[PDB]
């Protein structure tokens, strides 16, 4: 069973908006809607607020095992 | 001198400028107010899409005078760098197909680095939110002013404006002046109140 | 001449299409890519057969593109030794007469696995055959092709990759025969 | 009719591994001798 | 060492480096079997001694 | 200038062959057991592999080949042939 | 990109013949998006095999039939190379399987050929 | 380069806004629509 | 290049590629560093680990075993610069994952 903390850390909410600020930016599937919004990491903090990002991190513990997380998944906090 | 510690961990960088500070409270803690002459040159490489698109019709049609303006373009299906000085541009806001590149100016709410040069400690660089003013010189709100350790006698301070979005990203995140309040040694905050203010 | 292969490779998708299955898209491109080649120890793809593998779609700094492992399954065409098969006349020349079956072309039988009464013509392009006492003395095959039969006999793979810094002949060819008693003319056996 | 092609493949560095070079070693990697003191043509053109 | 990444030019393994994400995409693995004919065992178990 | 030419010429050449009988004898002796003892099974190339498809021809012209006799009384415990 | 297995399994002339007609089945069913040349390729390829391989014999063949052919021949002592180079056949006289059978004389009699020659003839 | 996207221009001459160094073409008004970043000397220290 | 007087941007010293590292961002000193700056690319030789150019590898004399890879241009300088001095840095190429 899963022994990773199930908050998200600072590292991952950085990366994970970044990354799918790259995506959004270009034409990939979009779910939130957007209120005329025109950057790509607005975008993405709607969407991070929303969960409705489609990723997974998966963490490795130093001997090569690891986890998954659904960011969905994670606790969340400003 | 030598090779290393020259252009190995000395590596210059473009896409930056210097210039003199002044103080300005009239603004929030997370903004610095960059000048019109600086804000031409520092420019962006967007990527235009389905959600963008019309926005960047409207400064490509502009030309590098107007504030809001562009200087190059980049296309998807040919990756020539058209100079907006030559042609008649409106047709070039037509011709924009999703994937291209257009280099836009700053516009005010775009992330940008900031520094003082003695570094001593992590709060020596940080993340503020740019805005754009008429004077000559970079202006903030000096409750900011004690972990610079800046004074306006007359100093310099550096500027940077990164490139790829996850780099963008991960400069508010982490770099934003409001996740940084405290410092890291031992929880003081210094980010507060100064002269005049206190009295 | 028909044979399956079994592969492995990886592959991405660039982020402007996820919103289709992936098991979709990489069936397209996996096969874009193959798409009529030759494999240098095998010869001519036609097509895969079948994916078995679909490895997770990891995503890497600075590209939007999903990047995934595959195993996967192809049919390949290569003949094996003395393998009876059907093919069109492709044409003629002293060094043997070609044949082709429409979609492959590399395949030459020359006077050796010509049948044995007669080696050469009159010496015009198209070859024409003898015999020792029936048939006219000039028999003979015509480029547009007939679907004539041959046993395959020899092979040959030829490295077509560049050399030196950067800025005739084909990969892969086959040997037909056609002297086998009982072999030879499609109209007469 | 054309043989399959490997456009490219991503890679990245494992290790570097320093070491020493033979005389045979250095003959197969230059492209070239030189066997001149001189370096520019006495002419005007200056030419090497 | 993340000095050397620095000299070499890709990117270190601290920080926001130190992991790894996956798409969330609609994938099946192991999908069914194309099934084949010709050959089976019962048809071509050897015949030599 | 010019580098030299990779083989410069000499002045002297190699003292020519002495004739020899019994030596030219051996000589063809060398020559001939150094292709005959290669058929001692100390000798080894590669085992067979890689067949087409069996075809009873592969029965009839089949290779015959029987396993060692070293001396099972002189070398280590693992020395069986197999 | 690489092999596991070059060689991983033989198939008789119907099985690519299938795989064909359930290629041409989804022919063209997508959207005019003509992506590539690469379309045309493959577009190429498929319908110059799938019309060759109609002029083969092979054609109409059924699983059922393939599969009850081979336990039907299964005690004529063929190799597997005969029985599939004969069920990509369908032979009509003797002539023709002394080309296919190496040492034909040494191991079977005309009988046992006439046999085979019949079941194949009217099986496939 | 050479020609500007794709129409008549063979000349390259200089020409920059702000501290760089963009290829001038004179078939459109235009850089040759590619510039290239001119490369230089010094901070260190007619034959022989 | 280096200053005002020449049109050279700015200086990043060590002391902030520490800082850098202090946040702990990796994309951003990774951009920084050698994507805006001075990124350049090259090519080596798998077989003898050597350089090369042009798709092509004069060591070896092959091109089967040649690559391209993305690098800050100063080490590819560095390591040009040590042959020189007889200390080879041969490279040992693998895959990106
Ligand atoms: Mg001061
Ligand atoms: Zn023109
Ligand atoms: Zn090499």
């Amino acid at each position: 069973k899963r022994i990773t903390t199930p908050y998200m850390t600072k590292y991952e909410r950085a990366r994970v908006l970044g990354t799918r600020a790259l995506q959004i930016a270009m034409c990939a599937p979009v779910m939130v809607e957007l209120e005329g919004e025109t950057d790509p990491l607005l975008i993405a903090m709607k969407e991070l607020k929303a969960r409705k990002i489609p990723i997974i991190i998966r963490r490795y513990l130093p001997d090569g095992s690891y986890e998954d997380w659904g960011v969905d998944e994670l606790i969340i906090t400003d | 001198q030598g090779r290393f510690r020259g252009n190995l961990s000395g590596k210059r960088v473009d896409f930056s400028g210097r210039t003199v500070i002044s103080p300005d409270p009239n603004l929030r803690i997370d903004e610095v107010a960059v000048p019109v002459h600086v804000a031409k040159i520092l420019t962006f490489p967007e990527k235009v899409n389905k959600a963008n698109i019309n926005f960047l019709r409207k400064l490509v049609q502009n030309g590098p005078e107007v504030h809001p303006g562009a200087n190059f373009i980049q296309q998807r299906h040919t990756q020539m760098k058209r100079f907006l000085k030559y042609g008649n541009r409106e047709k070039m806001a037509q011709e924009l197909k999703y994937g291209d590149i257009v280099e836009r100016h700053l516009i005010d709410g775009d992330v940008v680095l900031f520094n003082r040069q003695p570094s001593l400690h992590k709060l020596s660089i940080m993340a503020h939110l740019a805005r754009v003013k008429p004077h000559r010189t970079f202006r903030f709100n000096e409750c900011v002013c004690t972990p610079y350790n800046a004074d306006f006698d007359g100093d310099e301070m550096n500027l940077h404006l990164p490139q790829t979005e996850e780099a963008k990203a991960e400069a508010l995140v982490l770099m934003g002046t409001k996740a940084n309040l405290v410092t890291p040694r031992n929880g003081e905050p210094l980010i507060a109140a100064i002269q005049d203010f206190l009295t | 001449m028909f044979v399956l292969v079994e592969m492995v490779d990886t592959v991405r998708i660039p982020p402007w299409q996820f919103e289709r299955k992936l098991n979709d898209s990489i069936a397209e491109e996996l096969n874009k890519k193959l798409a009529n080649k030759v494999v240098y120890n095998v010869g001519l793809c036609i097509c895969l057969f079948d994916i078995t593998k679909l490895e997770d779609a990891y995503v890497f700094p600075g590209d939007g593109a999903s990047h995934t492992k595959v195993h996967f399954r192809c049919v390949v065409f290569h003949p094996f030794l003395d393998e009876i098969l059907i093919g069109k006349i492709k044409g003629c020349s002293p060094e043997g007469v070609h044949v082709s079956l429409g979609f492959f072309d590399d395949i030459l039988i020359p006077p050796e696995s010509l049948q044995q009464p007669a080696k050469f013509d009159e010496a015009e392009q198209v070859w024409v055959w003898e015999y020792e006492t029936e048939e006219g003395a000039h028999d003979l095959y015509m480029d547009t092709g007939e679907e004539i039969r041959f046993r395959v006999v020899d092979e040959s793979f030829v490295d077509t990759s560049p050399t030196g810094p950067s800025s005739k002949e084909a990969p892969y060819t086959l040997v037909g025969s056609i002297s086998e008693p009982g072999l030879g003319l499609l109209s007469w056996w | 009719k054309e043989q399959f092609r490997e456009t490219d493949v991503a890679k990245k560095i494992s290790h570097i591994c320093f070491g020493m070079k033979s005389p045979e070693e250095m003959r197969q990697q230059a492209h070239i001798q030189v066997v001149s003191k001189n370096l520019y043509s006495q002419d005007n053109q200056h030419a090497p | 060492g993340v000095s050397e990444c620095i000299i070499m030019g890709i990117p270190m393994n601290i920080g926001t480096g130190l992991f790894k994400l996956l798409h969330k995409a609609d994938r099946d693995p192991n999908p069914p079997k194309r099934p084949l004919i010709f050959d089976t065992n019962e048809f071509h178990i050897p015949l030599v001694t | 200038l010019k580098p030299p030419p990779l083989f410069p010429d000499t002045d002297y050449k190699p003292v020519p062959l002495k004739t020899g009988e019994g030596e030219e004898y051996m000589l063809a002796l060398k020559q001939e057991l150094r292709e005959t003892m290669k058929r001692m099974p100390y000798f080894i190339e590669t085992p067979e592999e890689r067949q087409d498809i069996e075809r009873y021809s592969k029965r009839y012209m089949k290779v015959y080949k029987e396993e060692w006799i070293p001396d099972w009384r002189r070398l280590p415990r693992e020395m069986m042939p197999r | 990109m690489e092999v596991k297995d070059a060689n991983s399994a033989l198939l008789s002339n119907y099985e690519v013949f299938q795989l064909l007609t359930d290629l041409k089945e989804q022919r063209k069913e997508s959207g005019k998006n003509k992506h590539s040349s690469g379309q045309q390729n493959l577009n190429t390829i498929t319908y110059e095999t799938l019309k060759y391989i109609s002029k083969t014999p092979c054609r109409h063949q059924s699983p059922e039939i393939v599969r009850e052919f081979l336990t039907a021949l299964k005690s004529h002592k063929l190799t597997k190379a005969e029985k599939l180079q004969l069920l990509n056949h369908r032979p009509v006289t003797a002539v023709e399987i002394q080309l296919m059978v190496e040492e034909s004389e040494e191991r079977l009699t005309e009988e046992q050929i006439e046999a085979l020659l019949h079941t194949v003839t009217s099986i496939l | 380069r050479g020609r500007c996207p794709d129409c008549g221009s063979t000349e390259l001459v200089e020409d920059s806004h702000y501290s760089q160094s963009q290829l001038v073409c004179s078939d459109c008004g235009c850089v040759v629509t590619e510039g290239v970043l001119t490369t230089t000397f010094s901070d260190e220290g007619s034959t022989g | 290049t280096e200053g005002r007087s020449r049109d050279g941007g700015l200086r990043l010293g060590e002391m902030e590629r520490d800082c850098l590292i202090g946040y702990g961002a990796s994309m951003l000193l990774l951009e920084r560093l050698m994507i805006s700056s001075d990124a350049f690319e090259v090519d080596v030789c798998g077989q003898c680990g050597l350089l090369g150019y042009s798709g092509w590898c004069h060591y070896c004399k092959s091109s089967c075993h040649v690559s391209s890879l993305r690098i800050p241009y100063a080490c590819k300088l560095l390591f040009q610069e040590l042959q020189s001095m007889n200390i080879i840095p041969r490279l040992k190429l693998s895959k990106y994952n």
